[PDB]
C-alpha cells in the first residue's frame, strides 16, 4: 500500500540533522566491483553491489555503532542488548513495525535512503545509484535507515534544546523491524509516527512476561545474558509447518528440531517438543547428506534453568501445574 | 530561398553537457496545498517552494548556487559549475531573465505568472498597470515589475551568453552585422499549488549552443522571452488575459488598469457578447445563462461599452505582519 | 548607470548597537479587549497601552524616556542611553516623527492611524478636514494633527540624526549639495485592540546609519515617512482610504471631508459602481446585492456623482467628564 505522506516543515530540518550525523567523517566512499560483491556474503547483485559496500563502510563505522547494530553475530547481538539493558537499568521500551517496506512514504525513501546513498558515495557514481533508487522505489539497509530517522525524530521532539550530535550521540541499538529506546518517550513516540505518516507499535518493559526482541526472549537480562526464541510467536505455530508441500514432512521437521537445537536447547515446552520430533520423524526421514544436497534445507546457560522455566511460564501464561502436565504429556506420546 | 540553405547547413553547434542530471523529481509534481486550514501567507508559500527545490536538489546530490543586476556577480561565492541556479520571488530584483540564462547552466525559477488579471496572491495584493505588476508583498515593500512570458506555446528559447570585454571586442563588429551567439534552453512549468494559481514552477535545462544570423528567419521559429503586453488594444484602459483550464475550457480574465475588480468567462461567451448590438442585449443574454451576480454582467457589460474611469491613487492600510 | 555604481559601493555604514534587548514581547500579541462591557473609554485605552508597555519593558529589564518641539529637551532628565523612548497619544505634541527618530534609538510608540475615514475611536469623535485629523479628545481638548503613514508598506525607513551648532556649521556645505546622514529604522505595528481598530501599537528597531547622495535612487527604495493625502483627487471635497483585512478583503472607506458620515465597501464593489453611466443604476445594482440600508445606498450614490455640501460650523456639547 503505497503513501505519499509528506513530514511537517519542522521535521524536515530534523531528518537533515539525522541524515548529516549518520554521514559523520566519511565523505567520500567508492563502488565495489562485481568479484568481490559475489563472494560478499540478476536483480539482487545490482543493488548489493552499493549497498553492501555503503552499509560496511559506514553504517559500521566507529560513530555509527551505537545504533546500527543490525549486522553483527547474535553473540554480539547479546552483548549489545545486555550492554543496553544494563546502561537503561532495565527501563527500555520496544518498537514493532508492521510493513515498513510497503508503508515507507516517498518523502522518506527521496531525503533519508537516497540522500544518505548520494552523501556516501563517490561523486561520478551519482547516476547509477540514483537510479538504482528509482527503480527501488517504483532490502536490509532501508529498515535500519528508517528505524535510524524515527529513533532521531523521537530524541529530537523529546530534547528540542539540545545539539543535534549530542542528541544523537544517545541513539540505542536498533535492527530492521525490532530496536531499543528509552521508555521516556513511549507516548510521544506515537506522535513522531503520525507526523511521519508510520504506524508503531510499542509495549513497556515488563520483568514478569521478558523482554521481546528480534523474537528473542530475556528471560532476565538484569544480570544473565541467557536467552530464548520468543515463544510467543512460535508456540501458537510450531505445531504446523510451512515447508513446501514437494519435501517430505520428516526432513522439513528434523531441519527445523536441528535449528531449534541451534538455538533453543534448554528452552523448557520446546525442547521436549523438539526432541519428540527427533524421535518420531527422525528414524522415518530421508538421509541428511540427501537433504543437504537439497535446496530446501535452507527454507527453515544451565545456571538459570529455574528462571528461565519460570520466564516461559509467564510469557506463555501456563500454571507450572499446567506445564508440568503439558511436559509430561509431551514426554509419554 | 537559398538563404534558407545557409541557415539549414550552417550549424556548427557545440553542445554542451557538464552531466546536469535531469530533476524528474521537479517535473511531474501532483498539486499540493501548502495551509492547511484558511488560505496560505505569502512567507508560507515561499518557504514551500524553497523546502521542494532543496529536497530535489539534495536527494538528486547536486548543489545549488541561490540567488537573493545585469551580473550575478557569482564571483563572491564561486559556486560549482554542475551547481544549479534557483532564484525564488526574483521578479523584481533580476531585470531580466537573460541575466540568469547566460550562464548557459540548468535554472529552477519559481516566479509570479498569474492567471487572474488583478486580486490577490496569498494574502499579497496585485495589480497590472499599463504592463507592469504593482505587487504588494504581505509583510514587504512594493514590487514593481513586469511579467517575462514563461508560459507561451513552444520549449525552445534564444538567449544570450557571457562574454568578456576582449570577447566582446572581437563579437562587437560581427554583432553590428547580426551574428549573435545564442543558446538554447528547454522548459518545464508545473504550477504546483492550487490555492494560489498565480505562481509557476519554471524549471529549465540548457541543450546546446548557436551562431545564428539576425535577418535570417528560422525553421522551427523558436522564440526569446519577452515582456506580456497586457494592455487590450481594443478597450484603452482594460487588461485582457486568457489561459486554458485543465478541463479543456478556454477561459478569458478582463479588468482595468491599476484596478482591482475582475472576472473570469469562457472566452466563447466573451466573442459572442462583444457582438451584441445594444447594451441592454446584454443584460438579456447574461440573466438568460443565469448569472445573477451584478458584480459579473455589470463588470461585462462596461468591458463592452469599454467605459474608462480615472480611479484615484490614496492611502493604503497593509496588515500588521507577525513573525510566528 | 555609472551613478549606481557609486552609491552601491559607497556603504561607508557605521553600525551602531547598545544591545538594545529586542522585545519580543511587544512583537506577536494576541487582540485583547480592554472593556468587559459596552465600549472602553478613551483613558482606559491609554492607561491599557501604558501598562502592556510598562510592562514589556520591565520584563525585559530596560529603562524608558517617556515624552509627555524640534528637540526633545531630555537634557532636563538625562535618561541613560539604553533606555527606550515610549510616546503615547503625542501625535498633536510632536512636529514630525523625525523629533523622535533623530535619537537614533528604539521607539516605542502608540499612535492614532484611523482606519476609517470619520467616526468614533473609542469615545472621541475624530473627523478629517484638508488633510488634518480634527480630534476630540474625551475628556480633553481638541487636537488637530496628521498622520504620519506609519503602516504604509515597507520596514526601513529614513530619518535625521541629531547635529550640534559646529556639527551644522560643518555639514551645511554638505547638506546644500544632497548630502544627508541618514539612520535606518525597522518597524513593526501590531494593531493591538478590536474594539478600537484605529489605534495602532507602533515599534521601532534602528539599525545602523549612512551617508547617501540626495539626487541618486536606492536599489531597495527605501522610504521616508510622509504625511498622509486623504484627500480624493477625483471627487473634490471626499476622503478616500484604503485597508486591507485579516480574512483576505481590500475595503474602502469614503466620506467627506469635515463630515461625520462613514461607510465601508470592498474595493472591487467600488471599482465596479464608479463606471455606471446611469445614478439609478448604482440603486438597482445595490438593491441586487442585498443592501437595503438607505445610510448605505444614499452615500454611494453620492460619492458616485461626487456631491458637495458645505456643511457648517455648529456649537458643540460634550460629554461630562467623571474621574471614578
Amino acid at each position: 500500500v503505497a503513501n505519499d505522506k509528506k513530514p511537517s516543515d519542522r521535521i524536515a530540518k530534523i531528518a537533515e540533522t539525522f541524515v548529516k550525523l549518520m554521514n559523520g567523517p566519511f565523505k567520500d566512499l567508492d563502488p565495489l566491483s562485481i568479484e568481490e560483491t559475489i563472494e560478499r556474503l540478476l536483480f539482487i547483485l545490482k543493488v548489493s553491489r552499493y549497498t553492501l559496500a555503503y552499509s560496511d563502510i559506514v553504517l559500521h563505522a566507529e560513530h555509527n555503532e551505537h545504533w546500527y547494530y543490525p549486522g553483527r553475530n547474535p553473540t554480539e547481538i547479546a552483548d549489545g542488548v545486555c550492554e543496553f539493558v544494563s546502561d537503561c537499568d532495565a527501563e527500555v521500551i520496544e518498537t514493532d513495525f508492521s510493513n515498513l517496506d510497503g508503508r515507507v512514504s516517498s518523502w522518506m525513501q527521496r531525503n533519508i535512503a537516497q540522500k544518505a546513498m548520494v552523501q556516501a558515495f563517490r561523486p561520478e557514481y551519482r547516476d547509477e545509484i540514483i537510479s538504482f533508487m528509482d527503480t527501488i522505489i517504483n532490502t536490509t539497509p532501508h529498515n535500519t535507515q528508517y528505524n535510524g530517522c524515527v529513533e532521531f525524530t523521537a530524541l529530537t521532539f523529546e530534547h528540542p534544546d539540545a545539539e543535534p550530535e549530542d542528541l544523537f550521540r544517545l541513539i540505542g541499538p536498533k535492527c530492521g523491524d525490532d530496536g531499543l529506546s528509552r521508555a521516556i518517550i513511549q507516548k510521544s513516540i506515537n506522535r513522531a509516527a503520525k507526523c511521519f505518516g508510520l504506524e508503531l507499535k510499542v509495549e513497556r518493559y515488563n520483568p514478569e512476561i521478558g523482554l521481546c526482541f528480534l523474537s528473542r526472549v530475556f528471560v532476565d537480562p538484569l544480570a544473565t545474558t541467557t536467552t530464548i526464541q520468543d515463544p510467543l510467536r512460535t508456540l501458537r505455530k510450531l505445531h504446523l509447518t510451512t515447508r513446501d508441500p514437494t519435501i517430505p514432512l520428516a526432513d522439513a521437521a528434523c531441519d527445523r528440531v536441528e535449528g531449534y537445537l541451534c538455538t533453543d536447547a534448554l528452552t523448557p515446552l520446546i525442547s521436549d517438543y523438539c526432541k519428540m520430533v527427533l524421535r518420531l520423524y527422525g528414524p522415518t526421514a530421508s538421509t541428511e547428506q540427501v537433504r543437504n544436497q537439497r535446496r530446501s534445507r535452507n527454507k527453515e546457560h544451565p545456571q538459570d534453568a529455574h528462571l528461565m522455566k519460570q520466564v516461559l511460564i509467564k510469557r506463555t501464561a501456563i500454571d507450572e501445574d499446567q506445564v508440568d502436565a503439558l511436559i509430561g504429556r509431551f514426554a509419554a506420546m | 530561398t537559398r538563404a534558407l540553405q545557409r541557415a539549414v547547413i550552417d550549424k556548427t553547434k557545440t553542445p554542451i553537457e557538464t552531466r546536469f542530471y535531469p530533476l524528474d523529481s521537479l517535473r511531474t509534481v501532483t498539486p499540493k496545498r501548502v495551509a492547511d486550514n484558511g488560505h496560505a501567507v505569502s512567507g508560507a508559500v515561499r518557504d514551500a517552494a524553497r523546502r521542494l527545490i532543496d529536497e530535489s536538489i539534495t536527494a538528486v546530490g547536486g548543489s545549488k548556487f541561490e540567488v537573493n543586476d545585469l551580473a550575478q556577480d557569482f564571483r563572491n561565492d564561486t559556486p560549482a559549475d554542475d551547481a544549479f541556479i534557483v532564484g525564488v520571488d526574483v521578479d523584481y530584483y533580476v531585470t531580466e531573465p537573460d541575466v540568469l540564462l547566460e550562464h548557459m547552466r540548468p535554472v529552477v525559477l519559481h516566479t509570479f505568472n498569474p492567471k487572474k488579471v488583478s486580486g490577490f496572491d496569498a494574502d499579497s495584493p496585485f495589480t497590472i498597470k499599463n504592463n507592469l505588476v504593482e505587487y504588494k508583498v504581505s509583510g514587504g515593500a512594493a514590487w514593481v515589475h513586469p511579467v517575462w512570458d514563461w508560459c507561451e506555446a513552444g520549449e525552445f528559447i534564444a538567449s544570450r551568453v557571457r562574454t568578456s570585454w576582449k570577447e566582446w571586442f572581437l563579437q562587437l563588429p560581427l554583432r553590428m552585422i547580426g551574428l549573435e551567439k545564442v543558446g538554447y534552453h528547454k522548459i518545464h512549468h508545473c504550477r504546483p499549488w492550487t490555492d494560489c494559481p498565480d505562481r509557476a514552477l519554471v524549471y529549465t535545462i540548457p541543450q546546446y549552443v548557436i551562431w545564428r544570423f539576425n535577418w535570417i528567419d528560422t525553421e522551427l521559429h523558436v522564440r526569446k522571452l519577452k515582456r506580456i503586453e497586457y494592455q487590450d488594444e481594443t478597450k484603452p484602459g482594460w487588461n485582457r488575459l486568457e489561459y486554458v483550464t485543465d478541463k479543456n475550457e478556454l477561459l478569458v480574465s478582463i479588468g482595468r488598469e491599476g484596478e482591482h475588480a475582475q472576472i473570469t468567462i469562457e472566452k466563447e461567451k466573451l466573442d459572442m457578447l462583444s457582438g451584441l448590438s445594444a447594451t441592454q442585449s446584454v443584460n438579456a443574454r447574461l440573466i438568460g445563462m443565469g448569472h445573477k451576480d451584478p458584480q459579473y454582467t455589470s463588470m461585462i457589460v462596461q468591458y463592452y461599452t469599454g467605459k474608462k474611469v480615472v480611479s484615484p491613487i490614496s492611502p493604503t492600510v497593509y496588515k500588521p505582519t507577525m513573525p510566528r
